């Protein structure tokens, strides 16, 4: 059906690529 | 999508355009979370208030899609819906409580670079990231700006948004929120912008799990009042909080 | 005054202009509370960020007015500054906690129909009256809307407009400058509707309630600061006046 | 001096007389 | 239980005992649903009405029994509790809304022919069986009638119908909730059969037509007398919680 | 655990317990 | 009172006795400040670490009183208290900050000779008597010595001066505020003389060269042991507290 | 009783000092 490998993007994140602005998101879980 | 910016190339693999086939139009954003499943907005499906009653074979979705209007040859698919699922108590009569809904397709489709399924959260994800001030992702080809006329962008669009404290969401709005939504946006004091606005409903709130890497979709588009404007938010569907509706379909229909 | 109205004539009686003689300006506003003392914020005497310091003779006042340029015989009148009286702890250096300041006359002002005190409240008066929701009222010849030039919008009379206080929390919320005890918040929310607002050249004017209880007027606040003027999601400051009430009536007492 | 008489204005509330939107006010005095 | 009967061995496997420490005591029926955790009624553990508060070390289980007290070979077994967890929003104040509770075991239990967990239900089970009519087993070492002045030697046993919502709301001046349902005979029906004081904690299972598998569908909590023409034994909807039990052992369990 | 609701002594080795069927005759509309 | 003296007749026509009905016992010592109003340490009546906390019927004030024990006819009054209100902010926990309570009396008490109400300290008077080095007056029957295993006949008085708060500070462990002042003569000054258990609730007062009227600057409050050289009384700051005292007074006057 | 507070009837009242009172005096001159 497709969950196992489920939020992990083929271009991205399983070829260990970020993209332009998912480090914002990163940045805001830490408090302070 | 307002003040956002042009998505890069997979950069959401899980977006679903919403298409209505007579006469054409894109009416909603939507998710895949499973080769036959395509999580929405209710009311991109059904709304009385806007004349609005859609039937399975008046709408198609289009999946791995980046333009919003060329084609884009062995990459983007087209399917027809099996079946829609309204949730029960889905308010449409009053605050668009409960504004979720579930498309089977009638064929799996098959994933590929530009066609991946988002993850649905676990409470254990929802307890570490649905907190405010944390950063989630809206993306959509609905509307630029506010727009007041009857009846967009060329490509996805993207922004980042920090989810807000319950007590500012109930108090900007007269609109009665309930739990199952949460508001998300910048306040006038943090100086940065952005927002959803009409076209987006369907489309998801998704944030990246720190610790195992993975996007959770934690909202879906729902509503707002005006577009980017100061003091005012947009809302978003709790997934989480209606996940064992979601769980029940798939399982009973799947 | 950002979308109030033209007030009427002896509405705000205790409305006192304070200018500056040279080179020629309309600084603040300002109050009457007695025949011879004035209130309005310290920061319209003393504020060194924008290079302000003034002294007993740089100043004078005007009382009874309505029109903001001409002069109105018999009705208006002038008073010099004997002397002036911030408070000791007026925080300048940071977010203008305890902005308020005292002036009094050389002379005593004699009152009529258009030169009358209004009330400081009571314990008991501000607590039936500082409460989310109440609205009190605003009056100035300040700004008509957010002017970022150093010179404008400027109203042909006293200007008044009625707005109601907010609650702490989100006052606290609207703004990243660290608000104090010593002052409250009021204007609409941008889910209200209406709108309404001081601005600058405002300060030292009254926020004023009137007492259903006694059928006086009181002065709860003096307009302090904003950032911007009517803008959605941000709230004007003043100065909470019971809460320095203290300070207020030891320095009337001590330099009557 | 000047207290006593405070907060009555001469040509309002001491001939009777209410101005445009002093009820505004009241109403909002009223939860 | 009044008007049961003795059990067969290893008819209960899931059967657990909660004991005093001191002054030794027999105090509620409970539940091994698996090796490391057991069900009950959170007014074994706290009900300040009654002065009851009682903490890990006041108490233990004995599990695989069948004669009440008279020690059983190499088939009996004792368990420490290393934590109490009472439903947070258990109401003791005034109908006992939500009387659940779970207790971990310091050690795990080894399954044998005399011990054995029983199945909690899924939504589809729930469905099915919880309907009026249809019959659920009560199993409990406690009072064998109405008592305000004896016990059972070996555990006793007795089947009871579920009982429609509306006869269970009008049987009682106490305000019910759809956390709880009741069961026993009507007036008319002729058999009776019901649970009673020390009784609580026990399980109320039923045997899936579908599955051949047995569930516990309650847990005895209350009742006003004990098998009185007109009453009705109410027990915790054990479903309605299992969200809650879940969240429980997945947070806490290892 | 999978083998939840199976008794050893009766479910396990297709023995019926004294009783049980009169659950079973109440499920039947 | 420790090395304190026999007070003389209407001495303190503002002193007054707060009594435990039952079993009988004299508590703490109290103020006058009207005919409807007397004023107390917040000890006296709500002190967990001790298991007290006395209601309004436990209680009972005598006023007029000289002599602690032996009755003294058309002159002593008593009076059954209305309410009791304890500062909202009091810190029994830790070190008796704003040790303050007020107590309504059910009704109104005459004045006369021997009974007549203390002044509260205005901004002035506090400004020009509160200084180091100027003495005050305590009042009270308690204990005459510090003891762990006796008391006065007749009231007790000792003349204090008013300590440098750098020094009331470094002289104990406990932390001090500016809720409180101490008084007391230092080692080297000779002279002796402190409150002690017992006396809490009672007044420090001092006479005002301006007016010559007599101002409760202070009430007894804590110690650590009595007279013991390098200790010094702690006292409520009666003038910091006013504020409290008159909207107390205004509300439930 | 207040506009006569802190007098004692018999003393202050009949311009009688009590035995130390001066002490109290003497401590308010700086020296
Ligand atoms: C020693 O001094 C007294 C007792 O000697 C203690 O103070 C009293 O404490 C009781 C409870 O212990 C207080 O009663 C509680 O009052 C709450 C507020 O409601 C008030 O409403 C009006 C006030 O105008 C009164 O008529 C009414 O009596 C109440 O005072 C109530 O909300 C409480 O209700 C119940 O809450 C829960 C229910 O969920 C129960 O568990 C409680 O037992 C309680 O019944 C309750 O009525 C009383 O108000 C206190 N009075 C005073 C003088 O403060 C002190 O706590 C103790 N000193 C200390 C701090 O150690
Ligand atoms: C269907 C979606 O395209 C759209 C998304 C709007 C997102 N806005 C912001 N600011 N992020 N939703 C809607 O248009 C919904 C459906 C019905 C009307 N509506 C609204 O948002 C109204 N603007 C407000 C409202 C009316 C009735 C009930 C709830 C909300
Ligand atoms: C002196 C007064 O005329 C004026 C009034 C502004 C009222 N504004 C609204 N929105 N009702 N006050 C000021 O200009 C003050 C004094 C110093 C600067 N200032 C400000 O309001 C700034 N805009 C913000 C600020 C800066 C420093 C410290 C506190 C606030
Ligand atoms: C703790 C259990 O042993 C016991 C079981 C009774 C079962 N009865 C029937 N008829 N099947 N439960 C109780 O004793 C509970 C706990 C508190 C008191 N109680 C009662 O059932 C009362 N008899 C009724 C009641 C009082 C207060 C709140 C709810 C119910
Ligand atoms: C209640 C009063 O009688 C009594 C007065 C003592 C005066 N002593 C001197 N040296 N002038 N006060 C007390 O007994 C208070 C109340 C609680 C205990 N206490 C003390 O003074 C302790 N000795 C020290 C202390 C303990 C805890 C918090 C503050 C101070
Ligand atoms: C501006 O106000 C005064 C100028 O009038 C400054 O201080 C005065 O001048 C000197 C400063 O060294 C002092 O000796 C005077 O006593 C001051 N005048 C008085 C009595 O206020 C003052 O420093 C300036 N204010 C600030 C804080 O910038
Ligand atoms: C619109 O959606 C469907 C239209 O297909 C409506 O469904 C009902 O339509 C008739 C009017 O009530 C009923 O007679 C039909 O039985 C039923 N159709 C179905 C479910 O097969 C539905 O009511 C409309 N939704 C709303 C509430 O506006
Ligand atoms: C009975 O169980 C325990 C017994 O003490 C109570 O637990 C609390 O005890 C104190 C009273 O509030 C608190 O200081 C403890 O922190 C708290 N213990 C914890 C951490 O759970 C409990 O409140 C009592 N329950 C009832 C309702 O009587
Ligand atoms: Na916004
Ligand atoms: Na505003
Ligand atoms: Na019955
Ligand atoms: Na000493």
């Amino acid at each position: 059906s497709g969950e196992a490998d489920c939020g992990l993007r083929p271009l991205f994140e399983k070829k260990s690529l970020e993209d332009k602005t998912e480090r914002e998101l990163l940045e805001s879980y830490i408090d302070g | 999508i307002v003040e956002g910016s042009d998505a890069e190339i997979g950069m959401s693999p899980w977006q679903v355009m919403l298409f209505r086939k007579s006469p054409q139009e894109l009416l909603c954003g939507a998710s895949l979370i499973s080769d036959r499943w395509v999580l929405t907005a209710a009311h991109c499906l059904l709304y009385p208030p806007w004349d609005k009653n859609f039937t399975e074979n008046d709408l198609l979705v289009r999946i791995g899609k980046h333009s919003r209007t060329r084609y884009e040859r062995n990459i983007e698919k087209i399917s027809m819906l099996e079946k829609i699922y309204i949730h029960p108590r889905y308010n449409w009569r009053e605050n668009l409580d409960r504004d979720i809904a579930l498309m089977k397709l009638k064929k799996p489709v098959a994933f590929s670079d530009y066609i991946h399924p988002v993850c649905l959260p676990d409470r254990e994800t929802a307890a570490s990231l649905l907190q405010a001030g944390y950063k989630g992702r809206v993306t959509g080809w609905g509307n630029l700006k506010e727009t007041w006329t009857a009846n967009q962008p060329s490509v996805l669009q993207v922004v980042n948004l920090p989810i807000v404290e319950r007590p500012v969401c109930k108090d900007s709005t007269r609109i009665r929120i309930t739990d199952n939504m949460f508001c998300a946006g910048y306040k006038p004091d943090e100086g940065k912008r952005g927002d959803a606005c009409e076209g987006d409903s369907g489309g998801p709130f998704v944030m990246k799990s720190p610790f195992n890497n993975r996007w959770y979709q934690m909202g879906i588009v729902s509503w707002g009042e005006g577009c980017d404007r100061d003091g005012k938010y947009g809302f978003y569907t709790h997934v989480f909080r209606l996940k064992k509706w979601i769980q029940k379909v798939i399982d009973q229909f799947g």
